[PDB]
RNA sequence: GGAAACUCAAAGAGUGCUAUGCGGAGUGCGC
């Protein structure tokens, strides 16, 4: 319908990270179908795990916001969640791993004294994750050994990681030199593709869920969508009202591109910009 | 045009069927001509089931000619080519297309079913169960669907568990038709005599009486009365004296006519306690539903109930010497009923007279008892 | 993930499988909201897989009541557990698309292996299948939907409002508008019997003037051959004896006896019509004693039926004010103010025996005593 | 009236009818309309009252049919050549507009051509316009069988032969009650009609 | 058509000329050419409507032209205005 | 829900009776059942008041079927003699109706009473 | 009350003008030989054996649709082919005229919540075939979804201050696409505090946020104070 | 010069129309 379920004034300062969760408490069947949980870490040294009374099912007929709060001694910058066992991870002045059952960081994880600008879990081999620090550095962590496991330093600062849903050991870094880098994981010395055609800092990126077409949104007022095995722009989307587009993500059916800008608005786009989204008779399909 | 897709789907079987020497191209082009016309008439607009029927008939006939020239020219039963399964699998494909396009007519549904039964040597009840399932879902109300399904999977598979399941399902979907209740009781006594004589076979070579039929008869009478009284008085329950009483006695009339049908084709079963179950039927018919059929109104039904109560013990044959031994209960019942009824005394007397006239040196004491009854 | 939907129709329930899923993000687009108006591209979404009609119209009204109160009925239970596949433990919970969040939890309780969806997408393809309707079934039904919901609508309205079956002036208005007309035409036909039998008895018409006794004795004496008795003639009735003498002294008469039998059948036809009258009149005397007993006791059955006919209906007569109970002919200065008194008394009586659901007579009696004590000034 | 006289309450309609009253494809309409019927219910008292009116309508219809047979037999007794020629209903309507049989016997055949279209004739005189050509006589079978304006022509010749036969059996004193010259004039107008339906003004 | 147009050929022209039929109305301006499909017809009265706007039995003139001929005060207005028009036009 | 359903409690009864009294003194009130239904189908009726102890009750119960058709609010009060004293007249009235008038001095009190009785129903 | 008046077809099909000295507005009756409401009927005679057919006078002081008609609407959606969902059908005041301007072929699903006007409505409804009486509350169209199918115009004479939610829910459930919407708005029953066209602006904006595009409005001022007839169409796809 | 059709030709709009995708088994796994 293109409107919100609910909205909240979450934190005092900026919100710097938020994800969604299917939590598991040890004292509840967590009903992940009548209500829906997100969470967010922010600038005011707090992480908040939040409920949403969603209306998609009709199994029932109330506990709207802020089911619990986590408190950290320094600020926070990034969030993502291990997509099993309700363990999520935050980038702040140091990267902390914690689950939703205890109000303390279950692990410190950093290399040394450098903040963690973003991070992202994996979609498969979910125990592994990556992060990007303001040392212009990519650091991979493995939570089985509960340890960081390799770091590379690049020239300019990596804005945002996103893993591959299909390849599962390839990710994409978007950094501030004006190109995104399709890295491997097992051989981190050759960034096995470079998607080049931008003019300013590339703010985030994610894959299509079909795993072969990625989308970068950059600090110039334009997003663009890349094929995986080319390295140049398949297509450029821009409009006059969008400006300094910061967070672009790919909807879970590989059809729409959600672009949240800096002027406030969040927009929908098609991925294949010429196709249309109705069912087609087989002569049209052919 | 998907007709081109079907028409060049059918090319490789005729390719192999020509390159082995049973047809020539000068006539496989003719059958391709007629197949082209049939496919066009089929998936054109405004088509019909008769077009599907003629396509099925033509493909079965060219299948039979294929087998005929196979055993004539090649002198074998089959040539293990692609064709031998292909022609009947596309017959089944035509059947599937016709059921999807026209799920109305049970004639085409039924001959799909009959062809799959006759192929049932090779093919599967895994395939049969699916088409019975979707036919059952498209027609829940039609009772012959459930009856033919039960007849098939009890008179080939004999799976009494599934037959009980689908009869309970059919009565769940419509507990209104008398025929489904009737044939549920028919299957019940069928397998009850089957396993009585099965344990008789076990007893030869080496509890479960009609209480099930009693229970389903009782719920049959209750549900049938509820559904007749709801079939009448369509939208609004009419509230007066005489129309309310007439509707209750009309329901009782139709219900007890149905229990009379239950009795009169219940006595076909001889391998069970037929008299005890007919006694249970009359005992359930004794106490009434807001009408009191015996002493109050429906006196003709009370008279037929009394005559059935006498004849349920008087069920005998021409060789009636054991009836001459055990007709004391008959004379006692006729006396105790003539001592109750007023003009049904005359009716029951004439009825027992005609029944004894149907019953009639061994004729000599029988003539004595005949003068006693007269 | 919308695998099945349940559509509730006047003739019975239908359950559709969903072949292709509609698009979820672009659901407010023109090219998606037009494919639920194109039928040949709506059938690429939705396949009919079951349709159980209601057995009787009483069960149709019962299912309409149970859906309107959001309950599950037994035919609905039957079609749901026939069509919906049983799932495993919690993986792949099967999914209906129903039309209301109140029918949601009830079938969730009846089927814990079934999940119910009623969002914009569910209501979208629900209204698609409602729009196309009977074209989906391709004749697989016994019923036409507009006339079926006509009957179901009047039934559901009547059962919701508890509209009475006896409290009904529609008998009485056409009953009185029937009997005045047939009084007129039996007068016509008796005059025609009179002028026809004047060719056989030109003298009897002045001696026996009454219509019913006239026709009943015309059925008695066919030809002028009475000649002997007075007993049966007085039983049809001295005047008998004068008619007997004038049958042989009048003689200003033809015979036409070979086809006077049509006059014999015609006079008894007038007899049967005039005897259907007074038993219709007895019927509506009882019907005004049962429907509007205060009106029948205050003003009488004839003026009561004329009043509710001349007003149009009983409720219209009641909701009429006391001054607009003016009429012509009925309500039999010193007559004017007592006519006004009787007028607003009978309007009040009409209000009583209309809006009372099962009226009594005692208030009609006290109104009668009031108006007679009022006119007793004279 | 017969279907209410058989039926009574629409509740009974699912189990009692017979298709001599009406064709069989309408009986299923009657039973389906009985179960989807939006009507109320009534009692046995008003049911038998309208049942009595139903049989009243049936009896009056049967009386009307026997009166028509009565009229046929009696006009065949009165003016047998006339009803041999024209028809009993139209002959009775002509005598009804006439008065007595001799009172239209003393009439020109022009009047018997126009003895029904009175105000149309007189208004088509009044305004200087064109007269009608049928009168009441249009409902006779012969002028029905004629097609065109030759039906007006046969209306004229049937008026003439009707005047002949009419005053024959009016002022006869011993005629045979058989319609002999009425039948003769019928054959005359019939062969007249065929030999003017042979005519067609369009060429061949 | 032109078979009853003789009977109704006046009244549609005066309904076109309603603007001056009575000097107390001033119907709003429209031309109202004679339409292709129309039908005459009379009001019938509500049975509760009585003493108020029902016209009597011998008062029911069977044409609108005859009903307009009825009241001689209206015809008097017609007479005086046509007379002043005639003397001012001669 | 017996027959005269929207029956006012004590405080609302008293404020509608005092607005009845000042309406009657302002000559904005028409009293009695048939004058009430006459002004109801004239169309000038702001809300109507009916005394639900009348002899019997149907003589005014004809009025809901007109008033809820024509969308005016209707209240019952518990006493005819209370309504008569509040109308300022010697005999017990049972029905009363406030004629609509924009030249009234009681217009805001009328509207407050109307809002309270419409929330009552 | 006995004079003779000519008939003429209006712009909208189904409704007729009766031009006499004064000129009425009228409709062709479904049930001849009767007057339901208390209106005057004009009876004409069609000349085959001759028929006698009657026409009920539509009172614009008693039905807001007839107020809007002779106040002048550019188009309705009550055509003599269509089907009409009458929200808030009180009585046989206006629903009879909407019924017989629809005609013998199409249905008017009239709804109503109150019980006394409901029972006289069904007693009206037995005498003409094409209307369907509903005795449900209009706030829950789910509890009468069983029995109305895909109506192609809605009329709304409901007078309670959640009109926008009423018409939104009913039009989403039953009104077909590109279908008609006709609203009668009563400012004193929506809210008496603020003025009439302010609440008209509020309700027009609530319509076009419920994607009923409003084409036309009318104040109907010489007949009733402070109502507005808003005609719009359900766009549902491409509001722009 | 105006008017009949199954006279034909050419465009347009509306209503429809579905417009419409090795095998029996047996043998161990797949909850």
């Amino acid at each position: 319908t293109r409107e919100e379920f609910v909205s909240f004034k979450a934190h005092y300062g900026l919100v710097t990270g938020l994800c969604v969760t299917q939590p598991r408490f040890h004292d509840k069947k967590p009903d992940l179908k009548s209500q829906n949980f997100m969470l967010s870490c922010s600038d005011d040294k707090t992480v908040k795990l939040w409920s949403i009374n969603v209306d998609d099912y009709s199994n029932k007929n109330n506990e709207e916001g802020l089911i619990r709060t986590f408190d950290g001694e320094s600020a926070f910058q990034g969030i993502d969640s291990h997509r099993e066992n309700s363990t999520f991870a935050t980038g702040g002045a140091k990267i902390h791993l914690w689950d939703v059952n205890r109000l303390k960081p279950v692990s410190d994880l950093s290399w040394g004294a450098d903040n963690i600008t973003s991070l992202k879990f994996n979609q498969n081999e979910t125990d592994i994750l990556a992060s990007t620090g303001s040392d212009n550095s990519i650091v991979l962590y493995d939570l089985r050994t509960n340890s960081p496991t390799q770091k590379i330093v690049q020239t300019m600062r990596t804005n945002a990681i996103c893993w591959n849903p299909m390849e599962a050991f390839n990710f994409v870094t978007a950094n501030e030199d004006h190109n995104a880098y399709y890295y491997d994981m097992r051989n981190l010395s050759r960034s096995l593709n470079v998607f080049k055609d931008h003019v300013s800092a590339v703010m985030d990126v994610d894959f299509s869920p079909t795993g072969d077409e990625i989308v970068t949104g950059s600090y110039d007022k334009s997003i663009r969508i890349y094929k995986t095995n080319h390295g140049h722009s398949r297509e450029i989307y821009h409009t006059k009202r969008m400006q300094h587009v910061f967070q672009v993500k790919y909807s879970m059916d590989s059809k729409y591109i959600i672009s949240g800008s800096d002027d406030g608005n969040v927009r929908l786009w098609r991925s294949k910009a010429w196709e249309r989204s109705n069912v087609k008779t087989t002569r049209e399909k052919n | 045009s998907k007709t081109r897709y079907y028409l060049e789907q059918c090319i490789p079987e005729m390719d192999d069927l020509v390159e082995k020497g049973l047809f020539t191209k000068n006539e496989v082009s003719l059958i391709m001509k007629k197949r082209t016309d049939f496919e066009h008439r089929l998936n054109s607009r405004g088509s019909s089931i008769n077009d599907y029927i003629k396509y099925i008939n033509y493909e079965s006939n060219v299948n039979k000619l294929r087998a005929k020239r196979c055993k004539r020219i090649l002198q074998v039963k089959k040539t293990n080519s692609l064709s031998d399964w292909s022609i009947q699998q596309r017959i089944g494909f035509i059947y599937q297309r016709g059921t999807n396009k026209f799920p109305q007519d049970l004639k085409f549904w039924a001959m799909y079913l009959n062809y799959m039964k006759a192929r049932g040597n090779q093919t599967s009840y895994k395939k049969i169960h699916n088409i019975y399932n979707q036919l059952l879902k498209l027609h829940p109300t039609n009772v012959d669907i459930w009856i033919s399904c039960a007849k098939y999977e009890y008179e080939v598979h004999a799976n009494f568990k599934s037959c009980r399941n689908i009869f309970q399902n059919g009565l769940r979907f419509n507990p209104d038709v008398p025929k489904l209740w009737y044939e549920y009781v028919k299957f019940e006594l069928n397998f009850i005599t089957k396993l009585i004589n099965r344990r008789k076979v076990m007893g030869l070579i080496n509890a479960l009486r009609g209480d099930i039929a009693l229970t389903i008869f009782d719920v049959c009478m209750k549900t049938l009365g509820k559904h007749y009284i709801n079939k009448h008085k369509g939208y609004y329950a009419i509230s007066d004296s005489k129309m309310n009483i007439e509707l209750n006695k009309e329901t009782l009339n139709y219900l007890f006519s149905e229990s009379l049908r239950y009795i009169k084709l219940f006595d076909e079963f001889l391998d069970l306690e037929r008299d005890y179950l007919i006694n249970h039927v009359l005992q359930f018919w004794k106490n009434d539903m807001y009408d009191l059929s015996l002493r109050k109104d429906l006196p003709e039904l009370y008279l037929k109930t009394v005559m059935i109560d006498i004849t349920l013990n008087i069920r005998y044959m021409p060789v009636e010497k054991l009836d001459i031994d055990q007709l004391q209960l008959s004379v006692k019942k006729y006396f105790a009923y003539i001592s109750k009824l007023d003009s049904a005394s005359v009716k029951s007397l004439k009825n027992e007279y005609r029944s004894y006239l149907q019953d009639n040196a061994e004729d000599d004491p029988r003539y004595k008892i005949l003068d006693l009854i007269i | 993930p919308i695998e099945y939907l349940l559509f509730e129709e006047p003739t019975g329930y239908a359950v559709f499988k969903v072949k292709l899923q509609q698009d979820d993000i672009g659901s407010r687009l023109k090219e998606v909201q037009e494919q639920i108006n194109d039928f040949g591209a709506f059938t690429k979404l939705i396949e009919l897989v079951s349709f159980a009609p209601f057995k009787g119209a009483a069960e149709a009204l019962e299912n309409a009541n149970d859906i309107s109160e959001g309950l599950v009925s037994e035919s609905l239970k039957a079609i749901l557990d026939l069509n919906l596949p049983k799932a495993s433990s919690k993986k792949k919970n099967i999914t209906l698309a129903i039309s209301d969040k109140n029918l949601g939890p009830s079938i969730k309780e009846e089927f814990p292996y079934v999940d119910c969806i009623s969002n914009e997408l569910a209501q979208d393809l629900i209204r698609g299948v409602r729009l196309h309707g009977e074209k989906l079934f391709k004749g697989l039904q016994s019923g036409d939907l507009e006339r079926a919901q006509l009957g179901l609508g009047h039934a559901y309205s009547r059962a919701k409002v508890k509209f009475s079956v006896q409290k009904n002036d529609n008998h009485i208005i056409q009953a009185i508008a029937l009997l005045d007309q047939l009084d007129k035409d039996i007068n016509t036909f008796a005059m025609r019997v009179k002028e026809w039998y004047g060719w056989h008895f030109p003298e009897l018409a002045k001696l026996v003037p009454d219509n019913y006794t006239f026709a009943k004795l015309v059925l008695f004496i066919k030809d002028k051959a009475s000649l002997n008795d007075d007993s049966l003639h007085d039983l049809a009735a001295g005047i008998a004896q004068r008619v007997i003498d004038n049958a042989r002294i009048s003689m200003g008469q033809d015979i036409s006896e070979t086809d006077m039998e049509n006059v014999c059948v015609f006079a008894q036809r007038v007899a049967s019509l005039a005897d259907y009258r007074r038993q219709l009149y007895d019927y509506l005397c009882e019907k005004m004693h049962t429907v509007a007993p205060n009106l029948s006791e205050l003003i009488g059955e004839v003026i009561g039926a004329r009043l509710i006919s001349h007003a149009g209906s009983l409720t219209n007569l009641s909701k009429q004010a006391a001054s607009t109970v003016q009429i012509l002919g009925a309500e039999k200065k010193n007559k004017g103010r007592i006519s006004r008194y009787l007028a607003n008394k009978c309007s009040m009586a009409s209000r009583i025996d209309n809006y009372s659901e099962e009226p009594s007579n005692v208030f009609g009696s006290v109104l009668k005593k009031q108006v007679e004590q009022r006119l007793e000034f004279y | 009236a017969r279907i209410i006289l058989t039926m009574g309450i629409r509740s009974k309609a699912s189990e009692t009818d017979l298709s001599e009253i009406l064709p069989e494809e309408i009986e299923e309409r009657v039973k389906t309309a009985a179960e989807v019927s939006m009507g109320t219910e009534i009692t046995q008292t008003d049911l038998d009252n309208i049942n009595a009116l139903a049989e009243q309508i049936v009896e009056f219809a049967a009386y009307r049919e026997q009166l028509s047979n009565y009229l046929s037999a009696r006009m065949k007794a009165i003016a047998p050549n006339l009803t041999q020629l024209v028809g009993e209903l139209v002959g009775a309507r002509l005598i009804a507009h006439s008065g007595s049989l001799i009172s239209l016997a003393k009439s020109p055949a022009s009047t018997i051509q126009i003895l029904g279209a009175e105000k149309a004739l007189f208004r088509a005189l009044k305004t200087k316009h064109d007269t009608p050509k049928y009168g009441l006589l249009y409902h006779a079978s012969l002028v029905g069988q004629a097609t065109g304006k030759n039906k007006g022509k046969i209306a004229r010749v049937l008026a003439a032969k009707a005047a002949v036969s009419l005053r024959y059996d009016a002022l006869a004193e011993d005629r045979d009650d058989s319609g002999d010259i009425g039948l003769e004039s019928r054959a005359k107008v019939e062969n007249r009609l065929s030999q003017l339906e042979g005519r067609d003004l369009r060429t061949t | 058509d032109d078979n009853m147009r003789r009977e109704v050929q006046r009244d549609l022209l005066l309904i076109k000329h309603r603007a001056a039929l009575d000097p107390k109305r001033h119907y709003k301006k429209q031309r109202w050419e004679v339409p292709e499909r129309f039908a005459i017809g009379t009001i019938i009265e509500d049975k509760s409507e009585f003493y108020s706007s029902r016209m009597n039995r011998k008062e029911r003139k069977s044409t609108i032209l005859e009903t307009l001929m009825g009241d001689e005060a209206s015809n008097k207005y017609f007479k005086r205005k046509y007379n002043e028009i005639q003397e001012k036009s001669t | 829900n017996p027959k005269a359903f929207p029956l006012a409690d004590a405080a609302l009864t008293q404020q509608i009776l005092d607005v009845v009294q000042q309406a009657a003194n302002l000559r904005q009130l028409k009293k009695g059942a048939n004058e009430a239904t006459k002004t109801l189908n004239r169309g000038i009726s702001e809300f109507i008041i009916m005394a639900a102890d009348c002899e019997p009750i149907e003589i005014l119960l004809h009025l809901p079927l007109l008033c809820e058709d024509k969308n005016v609010p209707y209240v019952f009060v518990p006493s005819r003699v209370a309504l008569g004293r509040a109308c300022g007249v010697s005999r017990p009235v049972i029905a009363a109706s406030i004629t609509t008038n924009d030249a009234s001095a009681i217009k805001t009190q009328i509207y407050a009473v109307k809002d309270k009785i419409e929330t009552l129903l | 009350g006995g004079a003779k008046v000519v008939i003429e077809p209006h712009r909208h099909a189904g409704v007729y003008i009766a031009r006499g000295k004064e000129d009425l507005l009228v409709t062709k009756n479904m049930a001849p030989g009767e007057s339901v409401y208390g209106e005057k009927r004009i009876s004409v005679e069609e000349p085959v054996p001759p028929t006698k057919v009657e026409y009920r006078v539509w009172n614009p002081f008693r039905s807001k649709l007839a107020a809007g008609i002779m106040g002048g609407l550019d188009e309705l959606f009550i055509a003599p082919g269509k089907k009409v969902l009458y929200l808030g059908a009180a009585s046989g005041t206006s629903v009879s005229h909407v019924s017989d301007v629809v005609g013998p072929e199409g249905v008017v699903y009239a709804v109503e919540f109150s019980h006394r006007p409901g029972r006289e409505l069904i007693s009206m409804a037995k005498k003409r075939p094409n209307i369907i009486p509903i005795i449900e509350d209009a706030r829950h169209p789910q509890k009468y979804r069983m029995l109305i199918g895909m109506v192609d115009c809605v009329f709304a004479d409901v007078a309670q201050p959640d009109q926008a939610r009423i018409i939104a829910l009913n039009s989403h459930m039953f009104l077909k696409d590109q279908g008609g919407v006709v609203i009668s708005i009563k400012a004193n029953c929506i809210d008496s505090t603020v003025d009439a066209e302010t609440v008209f602006a509020r309700e027009v904006q609530k319509l076009r946020e419920e994607r009923i595009k409003p084409l036309e409005q009318l104040t109907l001022e010489p007949y009733e104070r402070d109502h507005c007839i808003v005609v719009g169409r359900y766009m549902r796809s491409g509001l722009k």
